[PDB]
């Protein structure tokens, strides 16, 4: 009647430095080799040097390729037993799921090339004050001398509610806005000369810094057979795709594929350094599960634990989980407990920080009915 | 020394495998069409 | 070298019909036989296929 799943909102992809260079299909490998111009070096002599030698410079230009070497897909097999009397309306509600599929898969696979970039190291963000991290992060992107436009700031969703609760932002004395967008919202739109973007692709209590010539996303729409009964070019966040349907007679079953190629780059210097990016993450000081003691519903009951830092990020895919009496309840390492007897039982997380030393330690009570 | 950074460029000229001159069908008499029948005539003596 | 009559060689020829799992296309055709082109995308080999046929 209205309710609908609750879905991500899509701000990566128009972010990121979208097909610069087309004609993949002519080029041996689908590999694009960009060049970059060369430059060189002076000489320093002396006047009246008897040496009368001069040093020759070289001018070397270097070169790395861009590659198609993803396929992304939605495949769906849905029998004529279920076309004609099951869906009512094909264009919203087996079409527009579709795409946002593959919107959605588009998505994550620009924040795995955002995430998995070769980041020599990570800044640390202090929840107490954020601004130092992100001006050190503004400064190590000055040491490289990348340009300063053209410079996309995404932060997580913990990264934001920080900066939100952070009191440089939330005390109007402290930062000049007599109106307290960070108190009477929770918006803070502009940082250290970097506007800020919310994201939930990325992972929640990290941010990325990066000039627009550090990712580069390819596309090309696979072209429509010619034999393919269906076909069209249905566009995704400013990605065509090609929707192709075929009335498979192998199990009397149509089946269709929205479908496009894709290809993901880094843009490394010429000496293998990435420069053009930076990462900061938000640092953490203790752990707690949420829920606190509880009970199970039988004696071999199951529950999900679920660990949160103090910043509210769920740690729990981090988490080291031990059971202090195996013999009542035993838990996972994905933080699941299982009762195996009735009583009383403690589990400890532990959890290592992401700036090194001793891991937080969070301790909880199980009662197995 | 220098190094340069160039692509290996693919031209076409003209040349081109070399092909049979067709002339065989025409001469052969042809029809468009399972099967055909022919319907010879009849000859007969005095 | 042969000399022949033009009754004394005749070849039929039938441009088969397209099936119902497969398109159209173009109407080539050779010299002058004509020709029937065919189209049928293979969804489980991702791939294509052509035929020309006579």
């Amino acid at each position: 009647i209205g309710v609908k799943q609750l879905q991500r909102e899509i701000v990566l992809p128009g972010l990121v430095w979208t097909n610069p260079l087309t004609d993949f299909g002519g080029s041996k490998n689908d590999t694009i080799t960009v060049r970059v111009p060369a430059i060189t070096t002076a000489n320093r002599r002396d006047l009246r040097d008897p040496d009368r030698t001069v040093i020759a410079s070289e001018l070397v230009e270097h070169s790395f390729g861009v590659t198609l070497d993803k396929h992304v897909y939605a495949a769906l097999k849905f029998t004529d037993e279920q076309r004609t009397l099951d869906i009512r309306d094909y264009t919203k509600q087996v079409l527009m799921p579709q795409v946002s599929a593959v919107a959605y898969e588009l998505e994550d696979y620009i924040a795995e090339l955002i995430e998995g970039a070769p980041y020599e190291e990570t800044i640390l963000i202090d929840p107490a004050d954020t601004v130092p991290a992100f001006i050190t992060a503004d400064q190590r992107m000055g040491e490289a001398n990348v340009p300063t436009d053209s410079r996309r700031l995404v932060v997580g969703s913990a990264v934001a509610a920080a900066l939100a609760k952070d009191k440089q932002f939330r005390h109007a004395d402290w930062s000049g806005d007599q109106a307290n967008a960070a108190l009477r919202e929770a918006h803070v739109g502009r940082l250290a000369g970097m506007n800020v973007i919310r994201s939930n692709a990325i992972a929640p209590d990290k941010a990325y810094l990066w000039h627009r010539t550090a990712f580069i996303l390819a596309y090309r729409t696979p072209v429509v057979p010619e034999g393919a009964k269906a076909g069209a070019s249905f566009s995704a966040n400013g990605v065509a795709l090609r929707w192709l349907a075929d009335y498979d007679y192998s199990q009397l079953g149509d089946r269709t594929l929205l479908d496009v190629f894709t290809g993901r780059k880094v843009v490394t210097e010429v000496d293998g350094s990435f420069v053009r990016a930076v990462e900061l993450q938000l640092q953490a000081s203790s752990i707690t599960i949420v829920g606190g003691a509880f009970a199970l519903a039988t004696t071999t009951g199951t529950k999900q634990l679920k660990v949160r830092d103090d910043n509210g990020t769920d740690v729990t895919a981090r988490c080291t989980f031990a059971s202090s009496a195996g013999t009542k309840a035993t838990v996972s390492a994905a933080g699941l407990v299982t009762g195996v007897a009735a009583g009383t039982a403690d589990i400890t997380a532990s959890y290592v920080p992401p700036q090194g030393g001793t891991a937080k330690t969070a301790t909880v009570t199980v009662t197995v009915p | 020394a220098h190094i340069f950074v160039k692509p290996e460029l693919v031209a076409e000229i003209g040349v081109k495998q070399l092909q049979r001159e067709i002339v065989l069908p025409g001469l052969v008499w042809t029809n468009p069409l399972d099967t055909i029948t022919v319907r010879v005539p009849a000859i007969t003596t005095a």
